[PDB]
Protein backbone atom coordinates (compact mmCIF):
# COMPACT_ATOMS: atom_id res chain seq x y z
CA UNK A 1 0.00 0.00 0.00
CA UNK A 2 0.83 3.76 -0.65
CA UNK A 3 -0.98 5.12 2.60
CA UNK A 4 1.65 2.50 4.63
CA UNK A 5 4.91 3.81 5.93
CA UNK A 6 7.69 1.52 7.03
CA UNK A 7 9.58 2.96 10.46
CA UNK A 8 12.87 3.33 11.51
CA UNK A 9 14.46 1.83 14.31
CA UNK A 10 17.75 1.87 16.41
CA UNK A 11 19.92 -0.85 14.22
CA UNK A 12 23.72 -0.34 15.13
CA UNK A 13 25.59 1.40 18.01
CA UNK A 14 29.07 2.08 17.50
CA UNK A 15 31.34 3.57 20.52
CA UNK A 16 34.62 4.61 18.49
CA UNK A 17 35.38 6.06 21.97
CA UNK A 18 34.09 7.57 25.10
CA UNK A 19 32.95 10.55 23.83
CA UNK A 20 32.33 10.04 20.06
CA UNK A 21 29.50 7.79 19.20
CA UNK A 22 27.49 6.71 16.05
CA UNK A 23 23.54 5.88 15.91
CA UNK A 24 22.05 3.95 12.80
CA UNK A 25 18.63 4.17 11.70
CA UNK A 26 16.75 1.79 9.27
CA UNK A 27 14.96 1.59 7.15
CA UNK A 28 13.20 4.99 5.97
CA UNK A 29 11.20 6.06 3.44
CA UNK A 30 12.30 8.85 1.06
CA UNK A 31 12.59 12.43 2.18
CA UNK A 32 12.14 10.85 5.92
CA UNK A 33 15.95 10.77 6.35
CA UNK A 34 16.87 14.66 6.18
CA UNK A 35 13.38 15.49 7.76
CA UNK A 36 14.60 13.60 10.92
CA UNK A 37 17.79 14.31 10.84
CA UNK A 38 17.64 17.99 10.85
CA UNK A 39 15.31 18.08 13.60
CA UNK A 40 17.21 15.46 16.09
CA UNK A 41 20.45 17.75 15.02
CA UNK A 42 18.78 20.87 16.41
CA UNK A 43 16.50 18.97 19.45
CA UNK A 44 20.26 17.56 20.51
CA UNK A 45 22.07 20.35 20.22
CA UNK A 46 19.19 22.45 22.03
CA UNK A 47 17.24 20.78 24.46
CA UNK A 48 19.55 18.16 26.15
CA UNK A 49 20.37 18.12 29.91
CA UNK A 50 23.28 17.59 32.25
CA UNK A 51 25.06 18.54 35.29
CA UNK A 52 27.21 21.66 35.56
CA UNK A 53 29.22 23.12 38.55
CA UNK A 54 27.40 26.67 39.63
CA UNK A 55 29.59 27.56 42.84
CA UNK A 56 32.65 27.57 44.29
CA UNK A 57 34.51 28.33 47.67
CA UNK A 58 37.95 28.74 48.25
CA UNK A 59 38.97 29.19 52.30
CA UNK A 60 41.46 32.24 51.70
CA UNK A 61 39.87 33.34 48.52
CA UNK A 62 37.32 36.65 48.71
CA UNK A 63 36.69 37.45 44.97
CA UNK A 64 37.78 36.00 41.59
CA UNK A 65 40.42 38.74 40.95
CA UNK A 66 43.06 37.41 43.49
CA UNK A 67 46.02 35.01 43.86
CA UNK A 68 46.87 31.98 45.90
CA UNK A 69 49.94 31.50 47.69
CA UNK A 70 51.79 28.36 46.14
CA UNK A 71 49.26 28.47 43.45
CA UNK A 72 50.35 28.98 39.89
CA UNK A 73 47.57 29.82 38.43
CA UNK A 74 44.73 32.43 39.42
CA UNK A 75 41.50 31.98 41.06
CA UNK A 76 39.75 33.12 37.72
CA UNK A 77 42.09 30.40 35.63
CA UNK A 78 41.02 28.14 38.23
CA UNK A 79 37.07 29.01 37.73
CA UNK A 80 37.54 28.80 34.44
CA UNK A 81 39.06 24.75 33.99
CA UNK A 82 36.16 24.37 36.97
CA UNK A 83 33.75 25.11 34.36
CA UNK A 84 35.01 22.37 32.19
CA UNK A 85 34.66 19.46 34.42
CA UNK A 86 32.43 16.96 33.37
CA UNK A 87 30.52 15.20 36.27
CA UNK A 88 27.76 13.03 36.18
CA UNK A 89 25.81 12.80 39.14
CA UNK A 90 22.84 9.66 39.38
CA UNK A 91 21.17 10.05 42.25
CA UNK A 92 20.15 14.18 43.18
CA UNK A 93 19.62 16.96 41.47
CA UNK A 94 21.87 18.66 43.23
CA UNK A 95 25.57 17.91 45.14
CA UNK A 96 28.64 19.31 46.81
CA UNK A 97 32.00 17.83 46.20
CA UNK A 98 35.13 18.26 48.49
CA UNK A 99 38.69 18.93 47.14
CA UNK A 100 41.55 18.53 49.65
CA UNK A 101 45.44 19.05 47.94
CA UNK A 102 48.71 19.37 49.16
CA UNK A 103 52.32 19.02 48.06
CA UNK A 104 53.99 20.13 44.93
CA UNK A 105 52.50 19.31 41.37
CA UNK A 106 49.23 18.79 39.57
CA UNK A 107 45.86 18.79 41.11
CA UNK A 108 43.47 17.17 38.78
CA UNK A 109 39.97 15.96 39.03
CA UNK A 110 40.92 12.41 40.81
CA UNK A 111 41.87 14.60 43.83
CA UNK A 112 38.06 15.28 44.67
CA UNK A 113 36.34 13.10 47.11
CA UNK A 114 34.82 9.91 45.86
CA UNK A 115 31.07 9.79 46.02
CA UNK A 116 28.81 7.58 45.75
CA UNK A 117 26.29 9.01 43.67
CA UNK A 118 28.94 10.80 41.97
CA UNK A 119 31.08 9.72 38.46
CA UNK A 120 33.93 11.66 37.60
CA UNK A 121 34.53 10.47 33.68
CA UNK A 122 37.97 12.72 32.84
CA UNK A 123 39.80 11.85 35.95
CA UNK A 124 43.32 13.53 33.96
CA UNK A 125 41.13 16.95 33.75
CA UNK A 126 44.01 19.51 35.62
CA UNK A 127 42.26 22.26 37.71
CA UNK A 128 45.46 23.87 38.81
CA UNK A 129 49.41 23.02 40.03
CA UNK A 130 50.65 23.41 43.33
CA UNK A 131 54.50 25.16 43.12
CA UNK A 132 55.63 24.84 47.11
CA UNK A 133 56.01 21.86 49.43
CA UNK A 134 54.15 23.48 51.87
CA UNK A 135 51.39 24.60 49.79
CA UNK A 136 47.69 23.14 50.30
CA UNK A 137 44.47 24.03 48.96
CA UNK A 138 41.01 23.00 49.92
CA UNK A 139 37.88 23.76 47.57
CA UNK A 140 33.74 23.05 47.91
CA UNK A 141 32.50 22.47 44.44
CA UNK A 142 28.50 22.83 44.04
CA UNK A 143 27.31 20.55 40.62
CA UNK A 144 23.65 20.83 39.72
CA UNK A 145 21.28 19.72 36.90
CA UNK A 146 19.77 21.65 34.23
CA UNK A 147 19.72 22.16 30.57
CA UNK A 148 20.75 25.02 28.47
CA UNK A 149 23.42 28.53 28.87
CA UNK A 150 23.02 30.17 32.34
CA UNK A 151 25.41 33.36 32.77
CA UNK A 152 25.71 33.68 36.88
CA UNK A 153 24.93 37.37 36.03
CA UNK A 154 20.86 36.39 35.25
CA UNK A 155 20.73 34.38 37.97
CA UNK A 156 22.65 37.63 49.63
CA UNK A 157 25.33 35.55 49.75
CA UNK A 158 28.43 35.59 52.25
CA UNK A 159 32.28 36.92 50.85
CA UNK A 160 34.31 34.05 49.03
CA UNK A 161 31.32 32.12 47.56
CA UNK A 162 32.37 32.61 43.34
CA UNK A 163 29.53 31.75 40.59
CA UNK A 164 30.36 30.12 37.63
CA UNK A 165 28.29 30.32 34.13
CA UNK A 166 26.63 27.18 33.89
CA UNK A 167 26.25 25.32 30.47
CA UNK A 168 24.63 22.37 30.93
CA UNK A 169 24.29 20.96 27.70
CA UNK A 170 26.78 17.94 27.27
CA UNK A 171 26.51 17.38 23.24
CA UNK A 172 29.88 18.96 21.44
CA UNK A 173 28.56 18.61 18.03
CA UNK A 174 26.09 16.48 16.26
CA UNK A 175 26.53 15.14 12.38
CA UNK A 176 23.99 12.94 9.98
CA UNK A 177 24.80 11.74 6.53
CA UNK A 178 21.24 9.76 4.58
CA UNK A 179 22.88 6.74 2.66
CA UNK A 180 21.35 4.27 0.56
CA UNK A 181 19.99 0.89 3.00
CA UNK A 182 19.45 -2.45 1.09
CA UNK A 183 16.59 -4.04 2.34
CA UNK A 184 15.02 -7.58 1.11
CA UNK A 185 13.12 -6.32 -1.55
CA UNK A 186 13.16 -2.72 -2.31
CA UNK A 187 16.10 -0.47 -3.58
CA UNK A 188 13.75 2.89 -2.14
CA UNK A 189 14.97 3.01 1.13
CA UNK A 190 17.31 5.17 3.34
CA UNK A 191 18.86 4.44 6.45
CA UNK A 192 20.02 7.49 8.74
CA UNK A 193 23.87 7.88 10.52
CA UNK A 194 24.02 10.37 13.37
CA UNK A 195 27.84 10.90 14.55
CA UNK A 196 27.54 12.52 17.97
CA UNK A 197 30.22 14.16 19.82
CA UNK A 198 29.37 14.67 23.57
CA UNK A 199 31.72 14.80 26.54
CA UNK A 200 30.92 11.58 27.54
CA UNK A 201 28.12 12.46 30.64
CA UNK A 202 25.02 10.60 28.16
CA UNK A 203 24.24 7.60 26.43
CA UNK A 204 24.14 8.15 23.24
CA UNK A 205 20.63 6.14 23.04
CA UNK A 206 18.85 7.98 25.86
CA UNK A 207 19.90 11.27 24.37
CA UNK A 208 18.28 9.71 20.97
CA UNK A 209 15.33 8.61 23.07
CA UNK A 210 14.85 12.06 25.02
CA UNK A 211 15.33 13.74 21.34
CA UNK A 212 12.22 12.10 20.38
CA UNK A 213 10.25 11.99 22.98
CA UNK A 214 10.68 15.73 23.24
CA UNK A 215 9.91 15.94 19.37
CA UNK A 216 6.62 14.00 19.82
CA UNK A 217 5.99 15.93 22.98
CA UNK A 218 6.08 19.32 20.89
CA UNK A 219 4.35 17.56 17.68
CA UNK A 220 1.04 15.91 19.94
CA UNK A 221 0.04 19.97 19.62
CA UNK A 222 -0.86 20.00 16.55
CA UNK A 223 -2.98 16.36 15.80
CA UNK A 224 -5.79 18.01 17.67
CA UNK A 225 -5.44 21.28 16.42
CA UNK B 1 35.61 69.95 64.39
CA UNK B 2 37.04 67.55 62.36
CA UNK B 3 34.86 65.48 59.72
CA UNK B 4 35.19 61.33 60.64
CA UNK B 5 35.14 58.17 59.14
CA UNK B 6 33.22 56.00 60.97
CA UNK B 7 30.79 53.14 61.05
CA UNK B 8 28.03 55.02 63.36
CA UNK B 9 25.69 56.49 61.15
CA UNK B 10 22.78 57.12 63.06
CA UNK B 11 19.55 57.72 60.49
CA UNK B 12 20.43 54.41 58.29
CA UNK B 13 19.48 51.28 59.13
CA UNK B 14 21.74 47.37 60.15
CA UNK B 15 21.45 46.36 56.53
CA UNK B 16 22.71 48.96 54.88
CA UNK B 17 26.20 49.04 57.35
CA UNK B 18 26.15 45.15 57.13
CA UNK B 19 29.01 45.44 54.16
CA UNK B 20 31.36 48.20 56.06
CA UNK B 21 34.11 46.26 58.89
CA UNK B 22 34.93 48.07 62.15
CA UNK B 23 36.31 51.42 60.47
CA UNK B 24 33.04 52.04 58.50
CA UNK B 25 35.24 51.15 55.08
CA UNK B 26 33.74 48.58 52.56
CA UNK B 27 35.16 44.48 53.26
CA UNK B 28 37.13 43.44 50.07
CA UNK B 29 35.46 41.27 48.55
CA UNK B 30 31.73 42.64 48.62
CA UNK B 31 29.39 42.76 45.93
CA UNK B 32 27.84 46.09 45.63
CA UNK B 33 25.41 48.02 43.54
CA UNK B 34 23.92 51.39 42.85
CA UNK B 35 23.09 53.11 45.99
CA UNK B 36 25.35 51.15 48.53
CA UNK B 37 27.93 52.42 50.88
CA UNK B 38 31.42 52.36 50.48
CA UNK B 39 32.95 54.43 53.00
CA UNK B 40 30.92 55.94 55.85
CA UNK B 41 31.88 59.37 56.94
CA UNK B 42 29.68 62.33 59.26
CA UNK B 43 29.88 65.61 58.94
CA UNK B 44 29.48 67.87 62.20
CA UNK B 45 26.75 70.30 62.24
CA UNK B 46 27.13 72.82 65.59
CA UNK B 47 24.97 75.09 67.92
CA UNK B 48 25.54 75.68 71.32
CA UNK B 49 21.54 76.18 72.16
CA UNK B 50 19.48 73.32 73.34
CA UNK B 51 15.58 73.79 72.42
CA UNK B 52 13.28 71.89 74.44
CA UNK B 53 12.48 70.12 71.24
CA UNK B 54 16.05 69.39 71.02
CA UNK B 55 16.66 67.96 74.64
CA UNK B 56 13.47 66.38 73.97
CA UNK B 57 15.07 64.71 71.10
CA UNK B 58 18.21 64.25 72.34
CA UNK B 59 16.95 61.92 76.01
CA UNK B 60 15.12 60.08 73.86
CA UNK B 61 17.09 58.92 70.94
CA UNK B 62 20.09 59.86 72.41
CA UNK B 63 22.87 62.57 71.89
CA UNK B 64 25.16 61.11 68.84
CA UNK B 65 21.87 61.59 66.69
CA UNK B 66 21.87 65.14 66.93
CA UNK B 67 24.75 67.71 65.74
CA UNK B 68 26.00 65.37 62.91
CA UNK B 69 25.03 64.89 59.45
CA UNK B 70 25.47 62.22 56.59
CA UNK B 71 28.48 62.78 53.50
CA UNK B 72 29.23 59.15 53.17
CA UNK B 73 30.61 57.72 49.76
CA UNK B 74 28.45 55.85 47.56
CA UNK B 75 28.00 53.79 44.13
CA UNK B 76 26.80 56.13 41.51
CA UNK B 77 23.50 54.84 40.07
CA UNK B 78 24.36 52.25 37.11
CA UNK B 79 27.65 51.08 38.45
CA UNK B 80 28.33 47.84 39.97
CA UNK B 81 31.13 45.64 40.77
CA UNK B 82 33.51 43.71 43.20
CA UNK B 83 35.52 45.88 45.86
CA UNK B 84 39.23 44.26 44.89
CA UNK B 85 41.22 46.72 46.70
CA UNK B 86 41.04 49.57 49.32
CA UNK B 87 43.82 52.07 50.00
CA UNK B 88 44.24 55.13 52.98
CA UNK B 89 46.06 57.87 52.95
CA UNK B 90 46.25 59.81 56.27
CA UNK B 91 47.88 62.98 57.15
CA UNK B 92 51.65 62.62 59.62
CA UNK B 93 50.51 63.30 62.65
CA UNK B 94 47.00 62.01 63.05
CA UNK B 95 45.87 58.58 64.27
CA UNK B 96 45.65 55.90 62.07
CA UNK B 97 42.07 53.58 62.01
CA UNK B 98 42.32 49.34 62.10
CA UNK B 99 42.26 49.33 58.25
CA UNK B 100 45.95 51.36 57.43
CA UNK C 1 42.74 71.21 55.06
CA UNK C 2 42.71 67.37 54.09
CA UNK C 3 42.65 64.73 56.67
CA UNK C 4 42.33 61.58 55.36
CA UNK C 5 41.79 60.18 51.77
CA UNK C 6 40.12 56.50 51.08
CA UNK C 7 40.30 55.02 47.61
CA UNK C 8 38.40 51.94 46.45
CA UNK C 9 38.43 50.00 43.10
CA UNK C 10 35.53 48.14 41.33
CA UNK C 11 36.32 45.22 39.43
CA UNK C 12 33.48 44.16 36.53
CA UNK C 13 33.66 42.34 33.50
CA UNK C 14 31.66 43.08 30.21
CA UNK C 15 30.57 40.01 27.74
CA UNK C 16 29.79 40.75 24.31
CA UNK C 17 26.27 41.84 22.77
CA UNK C 18 24.75 43.49 20.15
CA UNK C 19 25.86 47.05 19.86
CA UNK C 20 29.34 46.31 20.19
CA UNK C 21 32.05 47.30 18.04
CA UNK C 22 33.95 44.43 16.14
CA UNK C 23 37.25 45.01 13.94
CA UNK C 24 39.27 43.19 11.76
CA UNK C 25 43.19 44.28 10.60
CA UNK C 26 41.81 45.34 7.44
CA UNK C 27 39.68 48.05 8.03
CA UNK C 28 37.03 46.14 8.08
CA UNK C 29 34.95 47.43 10.97
CA UNK C 30 31.41 46.67 12.02
CA UNK C 31 28.79 46.34 14.49
CA UNK C 32 26.95 43.12 16.29
CA UNK C 33 23.58 42.52 15.28
CA UNK C 34 22.69 39.74 16.98
CA UNK C 35 23.47 36.85 18.62
CA UNK C 36 22.84 33.48 16.94
CA UNK C 37 22.00 30.09 18.65
CA UNK C 38 24.65 27.23 17.71
CA UNK C 39 22.23 25.17 16.07
CA UNK C 40 20.92 27.87 13.69
CA UNK C 41 24.38 28.62 12.20
CA UNK C 42 25.37 27.65 9.01
CA UNK C 43 27.83 23.92 9.14
CA UNK C 44 29.93 21.83 6.81
CA UNK C 45 30.12 18.22 6.37
CA UNK C 46 31.41 17.57 9.68
CA UNK C 47 28.69 19.15 11.66
CA UNK C 48 30.99 22.17 12.36
CA UNK C 49 29.44 25.17 12.94
CA UNK C 50 31.30 28.73 12.03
Amino acid sequence: SVTEFLKPRLVDIEQVSSTHAKVTLEPLERGFGHTLGNALRRILLSSMPGCAVTEVEIDGVLHEYSTKEGVQEDILEILLNLKGLAVRVQGKDEVILTLNKSGIGPVTAADITHDGDVEIVKPQHVICHLTDENASISMRIKVQRGRGYVPASTRERPIGRLLVDACYSPVERIAYNVEAARVEQRTDLDKLVIEMETNGTIDPEEAIRRAATILAEQLEAFVDL
Amino acid sequence: GPEEITADIPNVGEAALSKLDESGIVYIGAEVTGGDILVGKVTPKGETQLTPEEKLLRAIFGEKASDVKDSSLRVPNGVSGTVIDVQVFTRDGVEKDKRA
Amino acid sequence: GVLKIVKVYLAVKRRIQPGDKMAGRHGNKGVISKINPIEDMPYDENGTPV
